């Protein structure tokens, strides 16, 4: 015979592996393959799709009121109007979205992302906002004189709704990490701030109070790694049924 | 003039001067069974005309505190027209469908409405164990509506409903949305009384609001399938 | 349209814009596409070759791995679960395996599964027993006993192994009566109203072949899952509310936030609070 | 590669990498920087 | 030596695994192989022969008697005369047949079915009946006028002595399933049922009531997959004289 | 005629018939030739192209499982069956397996042979015993102790197994003395008129090599049989009465339906009751 | 034309006007032992005309309460002219069976009886553990009749009965059937008094009626082994 | 394939795709829908 | 029936085509109304939101 030695991990079962496997039904025939809609090979392909941002995670806002944000005609210039925190890993408006569902399967990601919003206000309806992205390193800004220094665009609402922020993949690593520390060098994005350029101006007929739907996404760009069970589902006890499973 | 749509099927027709350019599930396009995916050797009946043009189901009306609507297909037609006596009439049958939600206001009016075509949506029922019952599934042409939109009543969210095919309407941008449904299912065919491919839903996700005159805003529903084939032919369960 | 990819795309220098009709960072979410705004087009870029790869976000890989579908624990000893069970299979008891697989709407895959067992004294040692573990598909006899005649599994597949050999395990091939799987499905199981909305493998039918002892022990059976071979299609909004029962969506929510059918994502102060804010 | 003689005892299968992220990211049927309307 | 490491099912014995093993008799010289009539090579081959349907199982039927069909001369018009419950799975007149048996042995089943009736009546006799194939979806019909809606064939007693009714595969999957619930959408197949089309009219001295034989049978574009053990047989003791080989 | 089948013949779309002459759906069962109705001439088919492979229902993988075929359990003590014992061999007494290998007439293939053992203490511990199984042909003198000469087995083929390694395991070849094994037997064994009528391969002697230790075991050996380079002749109808004898063909039947000498399929009420009627 | 057919071997001959073609066993026919299959080295003797000729047997009567005939090959024939005589003086023989069973009665009468030729028809016996015994097994020309048809005498049935080499008599139909088998064993040869290869069975399914004049309806068998080969001569076993 | 000298130890013969259903189907002598008869 | 879906908007009329949808070549002009050869059947206008 050959002779051989076992080495370690012999007989160890290892979740990931890659082996081949006795087939339990020989001779099987599996139905025949047919084409189906919306075939996915790559889970890229499922976070370039936009998502709603729970931009409205305050108390108060029951439901759907939280996936929107209600800007107002202003009394005052410059007004700041609401901030995106960019924790993916800490929960936050962006967590439960299709980039950020996916990507919390992974530990390292890298790439740019997308942030657009789409006005909903009446079409007789007015305004110039600007949303700016802040690279990391200080507080988050809170006049537009500040946060105007960063990564930027204005919007001017009109025929077309919505408007486009790009979060630019700029890192020092190739990767970023999703650390439990939100202040991490290896983690921390950054901030998104937005503020009126103008103002929101309505006529009389019109509602005075709009709102806007953010939307996230990553671009083709993007790269996740290092697979991790995600931290958005648990279990404490037996679900209702499975125990009778046995009976 | 992407702003400008015709639809025509059989002897039915819609334009819209304010639509959004208009959706192609998955960016495929409805079409008979082939030769070589077929599983049913009776020849099918292909009723085209008769079958394939649209079918506009009972207005439903949008309020300021609405939750959101929903019908399944092919339910909400298994009782209308040729395409009901069809489905009556057979076991199994096949088919596509152009979907046209329309809902016009003033420009003194916003809100959004979310229109998504989600393939399979197995509903859930809330704080309870207990499976949801056939007349909580089955609504026919009235269809139904959402009481957890948030979570789209099955316990995942809204936020994310736009992986499946949509569109909006947005009242300041369009006054209607377009899909086109190619057959989606993991058999080539099916039994139309007792499973649904589809189910449109219509969530608010920003509510109605304006200071102008106060009027109703109506939201209609018009499908038409497409491509239909019937096979395994028999008396009419009515 | 398609192609192949196999690192993220690079990045092109891009220059001043100044151009009339032309407004690529303005979009229309109405029309359901996705905002096709590239970073070039929104910032002036430099050029980056980019060599990231996109191996780990394969569906091959992120559904290739084995997790826990079922797991039991009975009484080995004299019964005067009698030193064996039987297991309605299903893939919805336990809920990170549960959520992946949901992610999808259709999935085709073969399925390697791994049988791990463990015992308990209820000290003297613990014993190499050897078990069985029989595939009763649909429509097939389940056994009544420990030892009926169902075991002799003359056509069923059986697989015995002992507790001190490697995991058990085997391949079962893509067995759907469709060209996948049906991960959720909107409709009932039979031809009258009264049937089971939503939502048959057969039954996994695990014994000790040897008898009793003079004492008992405590055996548990975990069963792991692989797929592989794997095709998905239709990408669903993942569960956020936590699950409630193997045989539905039925959905309650946590008690507090996060995850409560109130609200998916925790408080903060306002709209203009900065949570992790650093405070230099 | 594979000594049983079902094709589907094989080991994985992780060389797919083609992909067509448009059928979801722009399931449009009319197709830079013009107006999108 | 050569490095080498164990993978889990290392040790297992699978019913239906497939390797070569160790040959008890070395350099034994098989009896040299003669031709045999009848070689079967694929079961499908088995179940394409017609057998009878056990169609009159009723109480008050013993033996043979439960394998023909008695008619009679009618006294109303478009009369039904019986019906056969496509239960496969589930006990009824199928069940013992070379297909029902042998199919038994499988869960999942493709194809389409062909059921042949002989009638055995006196030569005199004559009649025409229609047989109707429903597909699934709702009740069994119980007219004429909702039967012949259905798939069927109008049977003229004649020289022929046997008519046909094809069972086309109509299903919406591939294949169907041999589940143990009869109400199942991938398990129900639907109904036949028989009805006089005519009457069935004799002279004198001919038997008033005529018998006729079901058979059944697969056609060559029939498949079963996924083996199992029929639950058509069992044992509760040992079988006399099995404990005696021990002795 | 013959052919190769790999798949389930396609159906090619038929059109409407009116032909005097031709009556395709008209047979007669008195030939005893099946019904040759093809689908196509009974209604109006589509084309189909059939990809359903028929590999499953090969006879090779259709009797190409192991089966039990031997179950033996005694007492491994001081005996002041002896710790070893004696199987005159068959295939008739574990119904799964017979009632297969009786769905044909004549049966020519080897017979892979797998032998799991398990003990039980009569707790401490459990030995890891060695065992030894001869194979004693017609004719040859069988062990009368446990260590009797008879064990030095100097022809006779031995396998010694432990306990602890996976199951024993070896092929027999196609032994029959003609081409092929008679599964039945319309005959009698001698050239008396006394002989046996219906249905010799030897003894399979099994034995602990072990001297007995100071306390009792039960030790139970199970052998399986797995048919391999199978070929069969004759296919024959099923039983349907239980089995009384594993050396002959008498039936008496099951007390009550289903499977009784009276009625083998359950009763219902009429001819024109349809028992699992949907109800809608 | 195939409802008319004549048998010929040796000096006798039947015909029938009646017929429903004939059966050919496993699609086989009668043939000599080749060089490449033979085992025993002894010249054989092969009669030919004396020994491949038809032989009828005593009739039986169909009676409205008959559960069946059968007779076994070839003890039904080891005792009949040359053919039984070849097979008392020789250990081995091998031959093929031209079997033709016949059966008319009236134009007012039914009935149907299924005629099987069964390879290695084991005989069971019922509701007790012993075997059957030689008496209960060798009938000779006389066969015997069924106890439980319904099982064929074998915990069976005779539903799938079919799935042997057969034809049936309807009455209303032919009034013969016809069965050609050949060599059917795992040994090139065999010894004719201990073992019987085929079983003959003709079994009423559908029971003999009429309401015209009664009279006695027989059910005749008549057998021609085919292609006689005998060795080991020595005296006879009579 | 197999490591060992007999043949007859060799694993299972799964390529046997030949068959001939009509030696049980149609043993009939005399082979469309014309009459049996 | 045969319909058209109009949304008031820049073009300001909706054309409906009433087909020649007829057995015979032609229709008359029957002082009976509700004869087969010459009633053509109807035209309804209902909201459509
Ligand atoms: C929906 C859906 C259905 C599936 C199929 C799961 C199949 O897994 C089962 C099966 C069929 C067999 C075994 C099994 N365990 O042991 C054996 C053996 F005995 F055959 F080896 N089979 C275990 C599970 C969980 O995946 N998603
Ligand atoms: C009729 C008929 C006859 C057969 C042959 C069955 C052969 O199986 C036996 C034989 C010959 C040997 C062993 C056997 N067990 O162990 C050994 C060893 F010791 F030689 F390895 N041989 C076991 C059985 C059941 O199959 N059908």
């Amino acid at each position: 015979g050959v002779p051989t030695y076992l080495l370690p991990g012999s007989g160890q079962f290892l979740t990931t592996d890659d082996h081949s496997s006795a087939p339990v039904l020989p001779c099987f025939n599996p139905t025949p393959e047919m084409h189906i809609p919306g075939q996915i090979r790559n889970m890229l392909e499922m976070i370039q799709v936009e998502s709603m941002m729970e931009i409205n995670n305050t108390d108060g806002a029951n439901g759907m009121e939280r996936l929107r944000v209600d800007i107002s005609v202003q009394a005052d210039l410059d007004q700041l109007l609401f901030n995106i925190p960019l924790d993916i890993q800490l929960d936050g408006p962006l967590r439960n979205t299709l980039v950020g569902n996916i990507s919390r399967y992974y530990t390292h990601w890298s790439g740019s992302l997308e942030m657009t919003f789409m006005f909903c206000g009446s079409f007789m309806a007015t305004g110039k906002l600007i949303l700016c992205y802040t690279p990391p390193g200080g507080s988050c800004p809170t006049t537009r004189e500040t946060a105007m220094l960063g990564t930027h665009i204005v919007w001017d609402f009109g025929l077309q709704s919505s408007i486009t922020l790009i979060i630019p993949w700029i890192s020092g690593s190739h990767y970023r990490m999703f650390n439990s520390d939100a202040k991490s060098t290896n983690a921390n994005v950054g901030y998104v701030t937005c503020f009126m350029q103008t103002n929101l101006i309505v006529p009389s007929e019109s509602s005075d109070t709009c709102s806007l739907i953010g939307f996230i996404a990553a671009k083709d760009d993007f790269s996740l790694r290092l697979m991790r069970d995600s931290p958005d589902i648990g279990q404490s006890n037996h679900l209702h049924g499975a125990e009778a499973a046995y009976q | 003039s992407d702003r400008v749509l015709q639809l025509k099927l059989g002897n039915s027709a819609i334009v819209t001067q304010e639509a959004a350019n208009y959706c192609c599930a998955y960016g495929e396009w409805p079409n008979y069974l082939p030769d070589h995916e077929a599983v049913a050797i009776d020849k099918p009946t292909q009723p085209e005309t008769s079958t394939d043009r649209f079918y506009t189901l009972r207005s439903v009306k949008w309020e300021s505190n609405s939750t959101g609507w929903w019908w399944k297909l092919p339910d909400a037609l298994n009782n209308i027209g040729m395409f009901g006596q069809n489905v009556q009439y057979h076991y199994l049958y096949r088919s596509g469908f152009l979907i046209h939600v329309q809902c016009n206001a003033t420009k003194f009016h916003q809100g959004a409405l979310l229109v998504v075509a989600i393939p399979e949506h197995q509903r859930g029922a809330h704080d309870t164990t207990t499976s949801p019952g056939f007349n909580d599934i089955m609504k026919g042409e009235r269809g139904g509506t959402f009481n957890h939109p948030y979570v789209l009543d099955d316990g995942t969210s809204i936020a994310c409903a736009t992986i499946f095919p949509h569109q909006w309407i947005n009242l300041r941008t369009n006054n209607s949305a377009t899909i086109v449904l190619p057959w989606m299912n993991v058999a080539p065919m099916d039994f139309p009384l007792r499973h649904n491919q589809w189910t449109l839903a219509v969530i608010p996700v920003v509510p109605l609001g304006t200071r102008t005159m106060s009027s109703v805003v109506p939201i209609t529903v018009s499908i038409a399938p497409m491509c239909c084939e019937f096979n395994g032919l028999r008396h009419a369960i009515t | 349209v398609e192609s192949i990819i196999k690192t993220a795309t690079d990045t092109v220098k891009s220059e001043i814009n100044a151009e009339l009709g032309v407004v690529p960072s303005l979009n229309a979410v109405e029309t359901g596409a996705t905002s096709n705004t590239e970073p070039e087009e929104a910032i002036q870029t430099r050029t980056v070759i980019n060599q990231h790869g996109v191996s780990e976000t394969l569906v091959e890989n992120f559904l290739g791995r084995a997790a826990l579908v079922s797991k039991k624990s009975f009484e080995y000893k004299n019964h005067a679960h009698k030193n064996f069970f039987k297991w309605t299979i299903n893939t919805k008891s336990f809920v990170q395996l549960r959520r992946k697989l949901e992610l999808f709407t259709y999935l085709r895959f073969d399925a390697e599964i791994t049988i791990l067992t463990t015992v308990a004294v209820n000290y003297m040692g613990l014993p190499d027993l050897t078990l069985q573990a029989m595939f009763v598909p649909t429509g097939a006899l389940t056994p009544k006993e420990q030892d009926s005649f169902h075991w002799q599994s003359g056509s069923n597949a059986s697989v015995f192994f002992k507790i001190s050999d490697p995991p058990a395990r085997m391949t079962i091939p893509f067995m759907c009566i469709n060209s996948a799987y049906s991960v959720f499905y909107d409709g009932f199981a039979g031809f009258e109203k009264n049937g089971l909305y939503g939502i048959t493998i057969g039954n996994l039918c695990v014994r000790i072949v040897n008898e009793h002892q003079p004492v008992g022990f405590t055996v548990t059976v975990r069963v792991y899952m692989k797929p592989k071979h794997i095709k998905a299609w239709a990408p669903r909004p993942p569960r956020t509310m936590p699950y409630m029962s193997i045989a539905n969506a039925n959905y309650k929510g946590r008690d507090t936030a996060p995850n409560t059918l109130n609200a998916i994502i925790g408080n903060r102060a306002s709209v203009t609070t900065m949570p992790h804010n650093i405070v230099t | 590669i594979n000594f049983y003689k079902d094709s589907y005892a094989a080991s994985a299968s992780k060389q797919d990498f083609s992909q067509d992220p448009s059928k979801f990211t722009e399931p449009v049927v009319e197709g830079a920087g013009a107006p999108v309307l």
